[PDB]
């Protein structure tokens, strides 16, 4: 038996890490940052501090604002019963807008508090993604986590706003909700068709098993030659030591090909970011230029055939 | 680039010359296949 | 206008400008094709 | 035919079995004997589906259908144009990926690798049994397994996640999905966090190193799990996907029969709130 | 036409579809290129470099340094003279090591010719030190100290004691373990944390019922109690160069195939 | 204009549009391939 | 062709032999099976 | 023709043909076997 | 014709040459048996 | 030499490996005849 | 029974037992109410 | 049977004997509430 | 009062500002084309 | 013969052959409990 790396065996104690030193035009950080040991265990055992400037703090008060009109709509829902709200929590939702009234304002009896939800929900996304994109130019590093983030919010994007507003109607958008926005999901497959045939959700799909493909490839691998400094990957990248060099050789014995260990975080990049992107396309072509994806599929030799087990039934229905 | 001016020239001197005979030759196939069948509609729409 | 090349590089420019002019043109030739008038291949009558 | 860095790491031993005898080298494939038999496991596999599809109505790629026996035949062995080639494909798939995980592990010792790979690996391969051997053995017969078609085993996950009336409602399922979601959150974040300190947001800048990955996370969320902590995270994600997804297909048919909405009702009858 | 039609059989999303394609292929085609920047171009079983034209082969990547140590080239080609030499003639065939693979660095025990200066921290400061020269970092409680407890080997023969532990500042983890080796020609060994395993009554399942440790101590399984004497010797006091972890950690990752021989030969 | 390959390698830039040249002939004859007025394999008849 | 030996190290070419006689020899008995004559369990009549 | 092994090795060359020469064996009795004529087992009648 | 072997390692030639010829052959003999006329174990009558 | 082969080597490997094609080859002969006398497997106008 | 404080933490036990007393008595109080005769606020009539 | 506790701690025993007592407990209370026999707030008749 | 710009970065406000102001004037031409009265482009009568 | 227990690890090779024996005896009673004859707990009818 020999140490897997799964838990640090030994933590140690210092002082706490403020961060690196923001240039000015920066706020302070909040906060006082503590050590944990079983976040220790797995992972770095400091909590916090936090960086809440302008922006923080914009979309933690629009976040709550989009928060609250859902939860105290759901409160509601339940006759303010906060043994029904837990109980029923799961089933409760901030039901869309009627259909009655399109892309129209509707009143607060027929959805008017969703498009309130979805509008501050919007704001504190897209807040969240500027602040993402600052924090990263603020310490000088590249602004990749905005950018994947950008891919996530584009699918969230069509799937609530974009979406509803090629079809003209708010009530195509998704509830504020645990199991009636897994009604929808289902409802949206079986409206248009068997989305399982969108080619694009097809792609979504293979990138999101690729995405779970690649970090079990590659955190497994990075775990398999820590041993030899694997984990410190930047430093990896610039100066190439016989971890990278074992985690290539390995990767390239196995399947033929390997990247580095700079590409492939380019690699886990895309294949995440395709997952949303791909994903946003497929949800925005269906219902505004296709209808039904398996009548898709079988106009364009995709759905497969089956042999008659019993004869076609006519529809009843003339 | 690493390219001189005159190396420059010469190779633009047969770009031009292959991108005119691959063109020429486009058009006779285009000439070719207007006289199959013309795909520009008309008011009556073929 | 000479000076815009003083801020932008000419290759990544020109890179950049030719990729835009070819997918703003493949993206025009399409919309036509979705138009009934404009769909030259489809061939409907006018009017 | 050598990486710059791969003639010293090019050395005897690690293999289980075999040895000497299958311990080479073709271009950058490693051989040992257990890729010798995935070779083997994967010739006899493809070209079986390759024979199926050719006998099949269609050679569209998309439409190739080899279909598991009808579940009358139970666990035996159907005729081979009956289901029959896909019980032995599936033989063929379960020696493939078993010995391309063995393979793993002779190139894991030789490299002094830990065999975190082809143990992740064997989750993978965990969930096909599961779905093709485990599941259809719980059930009884060997045509509950899914097709090999690229099209038609959706059409297979179509309709067993209909045979429950709402699969989204089935729990195990509900908590794979949610792994493969953070797996694939954590991905991106982890790609775009070595990317972004390895390429400075202006060009030509110094490389971050680990103090401004961990200060960024710290600044954005509050809290930084490390680079030893993302990727033990990002391996636990995908694992758990790979793992509850297997728990999420055994638990429909061999231990659960109605809708998956039903099985929600012990929560709300619970006595608290009943 | 309908909506979603383009030439009655093409439609938006097939056309959509096909432009992904496109763009895929081009991003294949560049995440390869990334691929390539180290280990190329490839070269023959002896040396001879092999062809790898421009469409594939990216320019150099040059990185910037901090703390004014230069610039970094991707892909940079190590100099060490190989002491290797091919089993067999023909190309693919395994190489055998004309020596002692384990202090040669040679397989399992190869290390890669790093810089020759420690890590630093982003204010300037050694990144990996031993617990003596910063008071102001101390193991945490609740995990047993590795300090004072005997270092065992693979097999089962007591190596040392450990003296000190190297933490690194940026990650607060315990980066190597000093053994003061048992057998004496102050000897002093670097074991990696990754390496050992603790076995004291504060690891798990030790701390939550609180049951004492029958055999406390650190127990390496790469290598046995003989073999600890030769793991490479950092040059100086209170440093440890990026180049001299690289040879300690190498030095153990072929250690179970060269000293304790569990990986060597076939299993059945 | 010979400038242009002082910007362009002409090495790298041949095999972009011949890469470029292809794939759009390629996607030109499947675009004729879908209608059915410009499919020579088909036959329809016209008018 | 005793040579074989040479060529082929008789120490693990016996584990490589013997595993893949017994998954031959289970399967065989498996094709058996799965027919209507040779299943020697079911023992239908022979006809 | 002694000059292929010039070019091939024995011992990668026997593994590689032994076991392509297996799947093919093995393969091609399992495609009689799939066969109505040729299931030398289940005994379909000629003609 | 004896200037290729000048470019093409002769070994790498026949490796490649070997693999997709036989990969060529057995596609070829797929499609033939996915045919009616040409499926030699079915026999099929012609016309 | 590529193949770390002497001319002498490569010599009785071929030798030995012809031998045994030829003895691999008859076999398989002798059970294709076998085989066809059992039942044909050119099909005919009429395609049995 | 003095001696259980020299084990235990007379700070950290107290603070379990008084959450540990709160959620038991919440917990009864719910179940009370989940009832038809317990239900005091609800109000049903006995028997 | 005094010796039992030179093995285990005494402090961790009893934490997890009351842990164990209280699960246990409530464990048998919710059986018996999912009875129609001894539930004693349904109140069935016997 | 121009001491408002001691307190804020002029460079900073003025980003947010623009920003701020373009997002508000999206938002309300919106908020008019999804009204029957003041969607110019639609263009309903009164009343 | 005893000379292969130099060549062979005796504690693996008995712990492989015992797995192998025990799988395969617990494969062959689940075969026979699948009959309808050799099955010794459903006990139907000889004949
Ligand atoms: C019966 C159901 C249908 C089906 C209906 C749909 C529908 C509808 C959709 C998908 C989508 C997807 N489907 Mg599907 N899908 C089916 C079957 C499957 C199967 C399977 C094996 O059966 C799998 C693996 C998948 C997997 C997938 C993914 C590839 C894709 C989701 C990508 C993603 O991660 O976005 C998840 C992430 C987001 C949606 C948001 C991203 C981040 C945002 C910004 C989060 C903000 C957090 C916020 C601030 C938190 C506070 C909020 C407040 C508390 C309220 N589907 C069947 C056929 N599927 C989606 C897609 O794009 O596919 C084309 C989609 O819309
Ligand atoms: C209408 C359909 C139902 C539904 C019915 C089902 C059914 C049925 C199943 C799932 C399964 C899944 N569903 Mg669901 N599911 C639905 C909607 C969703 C949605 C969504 C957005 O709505 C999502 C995100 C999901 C997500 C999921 C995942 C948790 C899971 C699929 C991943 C998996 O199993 O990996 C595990 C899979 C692997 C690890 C594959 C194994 C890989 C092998 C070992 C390697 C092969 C190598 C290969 C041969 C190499 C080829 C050679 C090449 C040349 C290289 N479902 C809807 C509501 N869902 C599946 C599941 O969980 O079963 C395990 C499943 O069976
Ligand atoms: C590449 C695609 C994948 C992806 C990527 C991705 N997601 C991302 C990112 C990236 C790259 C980020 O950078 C961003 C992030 O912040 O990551 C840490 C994020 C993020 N993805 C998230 C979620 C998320 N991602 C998902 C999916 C995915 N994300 C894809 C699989 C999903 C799914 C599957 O549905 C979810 C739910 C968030 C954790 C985060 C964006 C969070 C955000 O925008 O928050 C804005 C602010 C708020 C909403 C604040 C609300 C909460 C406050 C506590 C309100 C209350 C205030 C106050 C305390 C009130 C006090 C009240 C009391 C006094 C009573
Ligand atoms: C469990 C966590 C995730 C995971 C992990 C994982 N996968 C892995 C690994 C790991 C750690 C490897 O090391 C291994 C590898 O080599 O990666 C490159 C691998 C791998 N995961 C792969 C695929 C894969 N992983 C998937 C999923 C996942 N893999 C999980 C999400 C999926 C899904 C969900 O669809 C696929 C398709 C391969 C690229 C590779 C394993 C390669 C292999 O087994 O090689 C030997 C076999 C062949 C080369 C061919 C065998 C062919 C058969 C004989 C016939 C076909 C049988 C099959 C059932 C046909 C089905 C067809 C229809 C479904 C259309
Ligand atoms: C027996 C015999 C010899 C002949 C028989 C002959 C016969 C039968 C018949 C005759 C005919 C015949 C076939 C002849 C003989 C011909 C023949 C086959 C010869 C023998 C060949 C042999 C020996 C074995 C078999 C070879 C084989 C099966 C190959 C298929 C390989 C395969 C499955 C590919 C999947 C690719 C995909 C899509 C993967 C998904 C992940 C992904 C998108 C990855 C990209 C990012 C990345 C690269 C990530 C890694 C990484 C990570 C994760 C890090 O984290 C990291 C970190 C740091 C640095 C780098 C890295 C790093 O790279
Ligand atoms: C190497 O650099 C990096 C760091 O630090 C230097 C980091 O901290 C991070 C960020 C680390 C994180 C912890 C953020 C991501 C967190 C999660 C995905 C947590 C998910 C946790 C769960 C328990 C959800 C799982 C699902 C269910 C149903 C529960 C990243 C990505 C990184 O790359
Ligand atoms: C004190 O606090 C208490 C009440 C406890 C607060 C607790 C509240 C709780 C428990 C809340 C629970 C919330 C839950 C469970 C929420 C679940 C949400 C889920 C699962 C959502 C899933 C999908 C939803 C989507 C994709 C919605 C997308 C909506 C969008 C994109 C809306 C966009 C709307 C816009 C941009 C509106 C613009 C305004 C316009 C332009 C229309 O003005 C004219
Ligand atoms: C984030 C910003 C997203 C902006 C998206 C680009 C602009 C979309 O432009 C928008 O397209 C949709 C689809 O035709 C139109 O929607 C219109 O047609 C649909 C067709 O079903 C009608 O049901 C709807 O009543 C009508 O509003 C909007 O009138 C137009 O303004
Ligand atoms: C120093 C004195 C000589 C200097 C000049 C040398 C010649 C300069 C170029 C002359 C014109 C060549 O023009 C080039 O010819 C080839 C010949 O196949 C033609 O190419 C044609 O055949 C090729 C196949 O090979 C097709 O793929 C292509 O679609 C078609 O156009 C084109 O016409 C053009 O690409
Ligand atoms: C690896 C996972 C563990 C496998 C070990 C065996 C677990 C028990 C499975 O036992 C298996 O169950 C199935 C149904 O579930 C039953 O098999 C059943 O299927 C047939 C239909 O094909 C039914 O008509 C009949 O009721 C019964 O024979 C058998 O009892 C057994 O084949
Ligand atoms: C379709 C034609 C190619 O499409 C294009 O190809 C380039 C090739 O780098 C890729 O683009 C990618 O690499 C470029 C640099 O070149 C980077 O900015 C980035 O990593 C990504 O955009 C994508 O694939 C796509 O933007
Ligand atoms: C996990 C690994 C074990 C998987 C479970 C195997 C259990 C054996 O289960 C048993 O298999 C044999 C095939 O060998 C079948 O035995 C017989 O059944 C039918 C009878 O017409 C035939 O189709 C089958 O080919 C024949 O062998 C039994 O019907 C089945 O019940
Ligand atoms: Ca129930
Ligand atoms: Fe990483
Ligand atoms: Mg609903």
């Amino acid at each position: 038996s020999e140490y897997q790396n799964i838990f640090t065996q030994v933590q140690v104690r210092g002082p706490t890490y403020p961060g690196v030193p923001l240039p000015v035009g920066n706020e302070p950080r909040t906060g006082k940052p503590g050590f944990n040991y079983w976040l220790g265990k797995i992972g770095n055992a400091q909590l916090g501090p936090i960086y809440l400037g302008w922006l923080g703090v914009a979309s933690l008060l629009c976040g709550f604002v989009a928060i609250e009109i859902i939860g105290l709509n759901m409160a509601a829902s339940v006759n303010w019963s906060p043994i029904e709200f837990i109980r029923q929590l799961p089933w409760l939702a901030l039901e869309p807008p009627a259909p009655e009234y399109g892309l129209s304002l509707p009143p607060l009896q027929e959805g008017g508090w969703w498009l309130m939800a979805g509008f501050f929900l919007t704001a504190s996304i897209i807040l969240w993604w500027v602040r993402s994109y600052r924090r990263a130019v603020q310490l000088g590093m590249g602004t990749h986590v905005a950018w994947a983030f950008a891919s996530a919010i584009w699918l969230y994007l069509v799937l609530g706003f974009i979406r509803p507003l090629l079809m003209g109607s708010w009530a195509e958008a998704v509830p504020f909700g645990i199991f009636p926005h897994l009604d929808w999901t289902a409802a949206f497959s079986i409206r248009y068709g068997n989305l399982f045939y969108n080619p694009f959700h097809m792609l979504s799909i293979a990138f999101l098993y690729g995405s779970t493909l690649l970090f079990a490839m590659h955190g497994a691998t990075i775990l398999a030659t820590s041993r030899f400094g694997g984990e410190r990957e930047v430093e990896q990248i610039a100066d190439r030591g016989t971890a990278t060099e074992r985690a290539g050789l390995f990767w390239r014995w196995t399947m033929g090909f390997n990247a580095t260990m700079e590409s492939i975080h380019r690699w886990a990049w895309w294949f995440a970011v395709l997952t949303t992107l791909t994903g946003g396309i497929g949800i925005l072509l269906t219902g505004t230029v296709v209808d039904n994806w398996y009548l898709w599929g079988v106009k364009h030799g995709v759905a497969p055939a089956y042999p008659e087990v019993y004869p076609p039934t006519p529809d009843p229905a003339a | 680039t690493g390219l001189s001016e005159d190396e420059a020239k010469e190779f633009h001197k047969i770009f031009v010359q292959s991108f005119i005979g691959f063109t020429v030759v486009a058009i006779i196939a285009h000439l070719l296949a207007w006289s199959w069948r013309p795909w520009i509609p008309g008011p009556e729409g073929y | 206008m000479w000076r815009i090349w003083m801020l932008f590089d000419p290759r990544r420019t020109l890179i950049a400008l030719f990729t835009f002019l070819f997918v703003l043109a493949i993206f025009i030739h399409f919309i036509l094709l979705s138009t009934e008038r404009f769909n030259w291949l489809e061939g409907n009558a006018m009017e | 035919a050598l990486l710059s860095y791969e003639r010293k790491y090019r050395v005897r031993g690690g293999t289980l079995i075999g040895g000497d005898l299958f311990d080479f080298w073709i271009g950058p494939f490693y051989v040992g004997f257990f890729g010798v038999t995935t070779l083997f496991f994967s010739f006899l596999g493809t070209a079986l589906i390759i024979y199926g599809a050719a006998l099949g109505p269609t050679w569209n790629v998309w439409q190739i259908n080899i279909a598991p026996p009808d579940l009358k035949y139970g666990l035996g062995l159907a005729p081979l144009m009956d289901g029959g080639l896909w019980q032995i494909i599936t033989i063929c798939a379960i020696g493939a990926f078993v010995s391309w995980a063995l393979r793993e592990v002779e190139i894991c010792r030789k490299l002094g690798m830990g065999l975190h790979v082809p143990i992740a690996f064997g989750v993978a391969i965990f969930a096909y049994v599961t779905l093709v051997v485990i599941r259809p053995l719980l059930l009884g017969a060997w045509g509950h397994g899914f097709p090999y078609g690229i099209m038609s085993h959706l059409d297979w996950v179509s309709n067993v996640g209909y045979q429950y009336l709402h699969f989204h409602y089935n729990p195990a399922h509900m908590i794979a999905v949610s792994f493969f979601f953070a797996t694939t959150f954590a991905l991106g974040l982890h790609g775009s966090a070595i990317l972004s300190v390895s390429n400075p947001h202006k060009k030509g800048d110094p490389i971050k190193g680990t103090e401004h990955e961990d200060t960024f996370f710290r600044d954005f969320m509050g809290y930084s799990i490390g680079p030893l902590g993302i990727h033990r995270l990002g391996l636990f994600l995908a694992l758990s996907a790979g793992f509850w997804s297997a728990v999420c297909i055994v638990i429909s048919g061999p231990f659960w029969v109605g809708g998956w909405p039903e099985w929600w009702d012990w929560w709300l009858e619970l006595p608290i709130w009943s | 036409m309908e909506t979603g039609a383009l030439t009655g059989y093409m439609d938006v999303a097939q056309v959509t579809l096909y432009v992904f394609w496109l763009f895929f292929a081009g991003l294949i085609f560049y995440l390869r290129r990334e691929d390539r920047r180290e280990g190329y171009p490839l070269e023959k079983d002896d040396g001879t470099p092999e062809d790898i034209g421009l469409v594939w082969f990216p320019k150099p990547k040059e990185f910037t340094l901090p703390h004014g140590r230069g610039t970094a080239t991707a892909g940079r080609k190590d100099q060490r003279k190989e002491p290797i030499e091919k089993v067999y003639a023909w190309e693919g065939s395994p190489f055998e090591a004309t020596g002692n693979p384990l202090l040669d660095g040679v397989g399992p025990a190869t290390w890669a010719e790093r810089d020759d200066h420690p890590d630093l921290t982003l204010e300037g400061v050694n990144k990996v030190v031993p617990l003596r020269a910063d008071p102001d970092y101390y193991p945490c409680d609740g995990d047993d100290d590795p300090r004072g407890m005997t270092v065992y080997g693979a097999d089962g023969k007591a190596a040392g004691t450990v003296g000190d532990l190297w933490i690194d500042k940026a990650d607060l983890i315990v980066r190597y373990l000093e053994v003061e080796l048992a057998d004496q020609p102050k000897k002093t060994v670097m074991v990696p944390r990754e390496f050992m395993r603790v076995k004291g009554p504060n690891t798990f399942f030790n701390k939550l019922i609180g049951l004492p440790s029958t055999q406390p101590g650190i127990y390496v399984s790469a290598l046995n109690a003989e073999d600890f004497k030769n793991i490479p010797q950092i040059k100086g006091n209170d440093q440890i160069t990026a180049l001299e972890e690289e040879k300690i950690t190498a030095y153990f990752g072929g250690g179970r195939l060269y000293s304790t021989k569990e990986h060597a030969g076939p299993a059945l």
